[PDB]
């Protein structure tokens, strides 16, 4: 299994970016394999 | 080893896929646990090993330790450096909203990309990377909410 990199980009903040998205406020937990999950 | 954002793809029998991406600062390569899980990567003719991981935090770096320290201000709005798969790297701009959990809050993007989109950073106006895209929650309705994602620099 050949894994590899190949570059994409420069890292810049875009001025006049396109905005998006919500802002929703979760409740969560992380377990020990690193996955998070909703508490209900 | 040049400083940027980088697709981490695989090479099977024909052809290539792309399983996530990965911010190269100070010579260091970091990207999330669940692209590579620690896998060795070719750049270029040289070849990248694994320094520092840790899987409850999903993330890695290659070259030496964790080096990306700039923190989301819990109040300004960030962007999404997407490199999604067989597409041109894009700025999305949002204001996070939060994962509250019993360790403290950590600011989440409500930006839903493909998974091999994974390891994208996420950036405040400076352009300082704050996290890697990609550890997240899918919620009720079906949307997918990564948390910002950050490393210590030791
Ligand atoms: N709307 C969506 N489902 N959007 C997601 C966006 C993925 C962005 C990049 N991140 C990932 O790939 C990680 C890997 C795993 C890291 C684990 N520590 N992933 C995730 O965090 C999410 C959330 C999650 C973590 N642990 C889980 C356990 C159970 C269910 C969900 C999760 N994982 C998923 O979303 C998986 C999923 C579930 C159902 C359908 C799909 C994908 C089909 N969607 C795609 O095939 C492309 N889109 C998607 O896959």
């Amino acid at each position: 299994v050949d894994m590899y990199i190949e570059r994409a980009g420069d890292i810049t903040w875009e001025k006049d970016a396109e905005v998006t998205g919500n802002s929703p406020r979760l409740d969560v937990a992380l377990d020990e394999s690193g996955d998070f999950s909703l508490v209900e | 080893t040049t400083d940027g954002v980088y697709r981490v793809m695989t090479r099977r029998l024909l052809g290539s896929t792309q399983v996530g991406v990965g911010v190269m600062q100070e010579g260091v390569f970091h990207t999330m646990w669940h692209v590579t899980k620690g896998a060795a990567l070719r750049s270029g003719e040289g070849r990248l090993d694994p320094y520092w991981g840790d899987v409850k935090q999903d993330l890695v770096s290659y070259c030496g330790p964790w080096k990306l320290d700039a923190a989301w201000d819990g109040l300004s709005e960030v962007q999404l450096l997407a490199v999604p798969p067989g597409e041109r790297a894009k700025n999305i701009q949002t204001l996070p909203g939060i994962f509250k959990t019993k360790d403290g809050d950590i600011g989440a993007v409500a930006l839903d990309y493909p998974a091999g989109t994974s390891g994208s950073p996420i950036l405040d106006k400076c352009g300082r990377v704050i996290g890697l895209y990609g550890n997240g929650v899918v919620i009720k309705n079906g949307s997918y909410v990564s948390a910002i994602t950050q490393g210590k620099r030791e």
